[PDB]
C-alpha cells in the first residue's frame, strides 16, 4: 500500500480489505504512528504499510462480537488493533460491508472504529 | 359554570381557553437592512452615471501622438410602487348571541372583535412586509400573487451572480467559494472607496446548514482544535444569536471570517402554496441547498446606502401630497346602524440599488 | 375511551362585506325552507329554496346567511325562514358547494345577478 | 393567516381575512381514598421497638399512620404526574381516564436516536426536538427549543453516553473541563427522593437525565 | 490490574490533559495509604469511587 | 487556494495550537493591507516566507 | 530533507505542543549560522545533536 494514494479513509479501507480477501496481509502495531495520518479526510496512509508473510495474530478475545458487528457500538481500541481485528474476521470468513467512519474524530493511539460484517 | 354535556339540568366547569397561533417571522424586518425613505409622489426617479478607466499605450515621442479618454454616461430609471388594501367589516349578528370563547355564559363585545380584527390585519401586513423584504434582497420583487413589480437585474443591467457549494463532494474547496462570495462584492461594487467583503450576511435554509456543518473538511478542521469557539460548534449549542419571530435563538456557524445563518422563514397565500423565504424560483429538489448572501449595512457605510423601502400616500380624500407611512387604517361606520367597516392600505416598494451585491449560494455543483 | 369531543361551532354570519342598505330588505331575500334540508352561512340556494346540485349552477339564486336546522323548523337566530342575499352586494369567498358544483359557473352567475366576491385570505 | 397580495391602487380592490375556528372539549377525572383505623388495642401492652421496656403511645401510631397515608397519596401523585407527561393518563390498574392526544386530536412524536448505529446523526435528531419545541407550539410568543427536561432510564442513558459520535467528541475535547462528563462522575446535579444526585448529561445544549 | 489495563480505562486517561491523567497514566499510581507491609497503597480514581488494592 | 488547501500543510497546521494555526485553518485569514479594492489581502505564513494573494 | 520530514520524526514533532516543535514543523528551519553565501544555515534538532545542511 503505497502511501497517501487514497484521498480518505473511506476509499483507503475499501482496498485494505480488498487486498486482504486476496491473500495481503498487514501489521503496523510496532510503528503505528509512522503510518497514520491525522484526520480521516487527509490522505491514506501517511507512509506506505508493507506487506508481511509471518501473520500470526490470536486475539485473546471474540473477535467477532455479534454476527453483524466487530465491537460492541461504542468499544474503544487500539486503531492498530483495529486492523488486526478486521483482519482476523476476514481470514474466518466474515465479510466486511460498512466500515463504520463517519463521525469518527481520532485515528492515533485509540479510536472508535467499527465495521458491519457479514457470511461468505 | 356551564351546562354539562347530555343534559341540560346538570352543571359542568368551564376551566379556560388554549389558542394557536400562527407563526410568524420577522427576522430581516427586524434586522433592519431596509431603511425607511418617506415619499411623496408615487414613482421615484434615479440617475445611474458612471465612467472607465484604461491602460495607455506606449507612443513614440518625436512623432507627437496622444491618447483620449470616453466620456461618463448618465442615464435614469425609474419605479412603481406596490398597494395593499385590505378591508374587514363587524356587523351586529356575529355579536348577538354569540359566545365569548373561553368564558362561561358571557358574551362578546364590539371591543374584543375590533381588537382581534386589527391585531390580525396589522399581523398579515407585517408579514407581507417581511416577504416583499426578502424578495428584494432575492433581487427580484415579486408580488405574491407572481406579478413582476421591479426587476432590479434588469433595470440596473447587472447579471446574477450564483456560487455552487459542492458541500455533497467531500473533496470540495468550501474556503476556495468563500473566497469567491467575498471577492465577489469587493470587484462588483464599485462605489470607489475600500470594501471589506467580510461583512457580509449570509442566509441559508435548513438543508444548505445541514450539509455544511457536516463536511468531513469543516467538521474535522474544528475537531482538531482548542479553542472555546470549536467546543461550542462541535459539543454545544449552535444556536447563538437569534430573537427570530418563532424561535428565540438562530442557528448560525462560524467558518472563515464569515458566518451562515439558518433562516426558517415560509407564509403561505390565498392559494394555498406555501413561500419559502430562503429558496430559488425554480430549484426544488428537495436535496439541494439555496442560500441568499447580501452586503452587512456596515460594508458600504451609511453616505451609501443601497437597501431602502419607500412608502406613499393612500388614495384618500386627504392625503394627497403628503409623506408615506408604514400603514393607514381608517374606521368607517355603516348607515343605519348596520355595522362598522375596516380599511388598512399601504403603498410600498422595497428595492435595491446595487443589485449585483446580492450573491445567491446553492450546495449542490453545477 | 378518552376524548369526549363537544363539538365545533357553527360558521357566523360574517360573510356580508357591503350590501345596498335599504329601509327594507334590499339585496335580501326570504324563502320558506325546505323539508328535512339543512342550510349553514355560505350555501348557495335556487330560486325555490334548494341547494345549487351539480349541472344546474346556471340558475343560482342568492347565498345563505343563515343557520338553519331542519330537526327543529327554526334557525339559529329562532327565525322560522331562511334569508339570503340575492341582488347587488359583496361577500366574502367562503362558499358552501355541494359536490361537482362548478365554482366559476356559480360565481359567473351571481355577478351578473349584482353579486361580487373578494378573495379573502387563508 | 395568509399572505397579502398587490392591488391596483386606482381600482379600489382589496382583500378579506376568514375567521377562525372554535371547539369544546371535555375532560373527567379520577376519585380514589383510602381508609385506616386506630383501636386502642395497637397501643396496649405493646412495647415501643428498640426499648427494653417503654411502652407505645397513641400519638406515634397517629402519626406514624398519617404519614403513611401522606406518603403513599405523594407516591401515587407522583406516578399520575409521570403519567400525565407521557400524554395518556391511565391509572396503576390500567383504566384511561384521558387520552390528550386523540383529545385534542395530535399526532405523537417520537424520535428515534438510533443510538446502536455508530454512524447515526445524533444532532439532527437533537435538533429535530428542538424543531419539534418550536414549530408545534402554536402559542404566538418567541419560544426557545432548549427548554426542556429530557428524561430517560438507565438504558437509553448507557447506550447515549458511550455512542461513538458522542463519545470520540467529547475524548477529543482537550482543555474542556468537562472531562467529567468522560472520566469523573456522571451525578453531577438534582436529586429524587432515594438519590443524592441523578446522572445527567451535556451535549448540544441540551441536558438527559436519567 | 486487569480494570487500569482494560482500553476503555486506559483511554479515558490517556487524551486527558490534567495531572490526575498524567499521574494515573504515566506517574507511581501509589498514591497514599499504609497496609502494614508497603509504605504507599496503590488506588485508582474513575469518578466519584476509589479502587484500592 | 491550492496552496492552502494541500494535505501537507493544512494537516501540519492542523496540530499545531497557537494562535496563528488557528487562524491559518477555518480562520479569516485576510491579514494585511488595501490593494485599492479590497480592506485586507490574502496571506499565509508557512516555513518563514509569506504568500501574498 | 528526507530526515526532517521522516514519519517517525514527523508525528513525534506533530504531536508535541512546544515552541520548539512549532519552529522546526511549520516555521523556519534556518535558525541561525552563516555560510558565506546563506545569511542562516538549516539546523535540526530531534535528540540531544543538531543536524546542519
Amino acid at each position: 500500500i503505497k502511501a497517501k494514494t487514497y484521498p480518505d479513509f473511506k476509499e483507503f479501507v475499501k482496498d485494505f480489505v480488498a487486498n486482504v480477501k486476496a491473500g495481503k496481509r498487514y501489521d503496523f502495531r510496532k510503528y503505528q504512528e509512522a503510518v497514520l495520518p491525522l484526520t480521516y479526510s487527509s490522505p491514506w496512509p501517511e507512509s506506505d504499510i508493507p506487506e508481511v508473510t509471518d501473520f500470526n495474530y490470536t486475539p485473546d478475545y471474540t473477535v467477532p462480537f455479534s454476527e453483524e458487528l466487530l465491537y460492541s457500538v461504542g468499544a474503544q481500541m487500539r486503531t492498530a488493533d483495529f486492523f488486526m481485528d478486521l483482519q482476523y474476521a476476514i481470514i474466518n470468513g466474515k465479510d466486511v460491508d460498512t466500515v463504520y467512519c463517519e463521525w469518527l474524530a481520532r485515528v492515533k493511539p485509540f479510536s472508535m472504529l467499527n465495521a458491519k460484517l457479514k457470511d461468505s | 359554570l356551564t351546562n354539562s354535556e347530555k343534559s341540560r339540568f346538570f352543571l359542568a366547569d368551564l376551566t379556560g381557553e388554549v389558542q394557536s397561533i400562527p407563526n410568524t417571522y420577522g427576522y430581516i424586518s427586524g434586522l433592519g437592512l431596509f431603511r425607511s425613505a418617506p415619499q411623496t409622489q408615487t414613482t421615484f426617479l434615479m440617475d445611474l452615471t458612471d465612467w472607465d478607466i484604461s491602460l495607455l499605450d506606449a507612443v513614440d515621442r518625436t512623432s507627437r501622438k496622444a491618447e483620449t479618454s470616453a466620456p461618463e454616461r448618465v442615464r435614469q430609471i425609474s419605479f412603481p410602487m406596490m398597494y395593499f388594501k385590505e378591508v374587514e367589516s363587524i356587523t351586529p349578528d356575529e355579536i348577538q348571541g354569540v359566545r365569548q370563547p373561553g368564558t362561561a355564559n358571557e358574551l362578546t363585545t364590539e371591543a374584543v372583535v375590533r381588537a382581534k380584527k386589527l391585531m390580525k390585519i396589522r399581523t398579515k401586513f407585517d408579514i407581507t412586509r417581511e416577504f416583499l423584504f426578502m424578495q428584494a434582497l432575492k433581487g427580484k420583487v415579486i408580488d405574491a400573487n407572481g406579478v413582476l413589480y421591479a426587476d432590479l437585474y434588469k433595470q440596473f443591467d447587472v447579471t446574477k451572480k450564483t456560487i455552487y457549494f459542492d458541500l455533497d463532494n467531500p473533496n470540495s474547496d468550501i474556503d476556495a467559494h468563500i473566497e469567491d462570495l467575498r471577492m465577489h462584492m469587493e470587484d462588483e461594487a464599485k462605489t470607489g472607496t475600500v470594501i471589506n467583503g467580510e461583512e457580509i450576511h449570509i442566509v441559508v435554509d435548513r438543508t444548505f446548514f445541514s450539509k455544511l456543518i457536516k463536511h468531513p473538511k469543516i467538521r474535522d478542521a474544528y475537531l482538531a482544535q482548542q479553542t472555546p469557539l470549536a467546543w461550542q460548534q462541535i459539543t454545544g449549542s449552535l444556536r447563538t444569536g437569534g430573537t427570530d419571530g418563532v424561535q428565540a435563538h438562530m442557528n448560525r456557524f462560524y467558518y472563515g471570517g464569515v458566518v451562515f445563518v439558518q433562516y426558517n422563514g415560509k407564509f403561505k397565500d390565498k392559494r394555498g402554496k406555501t413561500h419559502t423565504l430562503v429558496s430559488i424560483d425554480g430549484v426544488s429538489d428537495t436535496n439541494v441547498g439555496v442560500g441568499h448572501a447580501f452586503p452587512n449595512v456596515a460594508m458600504l457605510g451609511e453616505a451609501n446606502n443601497i437597501f431602502e423601502v419607500a412608502y406613499a400616500p393612500c388614495p384618500k380624500m386627504g392625503y394627497a401630497n403628503t409623506l408615506g407611512q408604514e400603514l393607514y387604517v381608517f374606521e368607517y361606520e355603516k348607515d343605519r346602524d348596520e355595522g362598522i367597516d375596516f380599511e388598512a392600505h399601504s403603498y410600498m416598494l422595497p428595492y435595491c440599488t446595487r443589485p449585483q451585491l446580492l450573491v445567491d449560494v446553492r450546495s449542490d455543483a453545477e | 375511551q378518552g376524548f369526549t369531543k363537544l363539538g365545533e361551532r357553527e360558521p357566523l354570519n360574517d360573510i356580508i362585506l357591503w350590501e345596498e342598505i335599504t329601509p327594507t330588505g334590499h339585496s335580501r331575500k326570504e324563502y320558506a325552507p325546505v323539508a328535512s334540508t339543512e342550510y349553514r352561512v355560505g350555501e348557495v340556494l335556487k330560486a325555490d329554496g334548494s341547494k345549487v346540485a351539480a349541472g344546474q349552477e346556471a340558475q343560482a339564486d342568492s347565498v345563505c346567511i343563515v343557520n338553519f336546522y331542519a330537526d327543529l323548523q327554526l334557525s339559529y337566530h329562532g327565525q322560522l325562514k331562511v334569508v339570503g342575499i340575492y341582488r347587488d352586494a359583496e361577500l366574502k369567498d367562503l362558499l358552501k358547494l355541494e359536490s361537482g358544483v362548478d365554482a366559476a359557473a356559480v360565481k359567473s352567475a351571481l355577478k351578473a345577478k349584482g353579486i361580487d366576491f373578494v378573495p379573502t385570505g387563508l
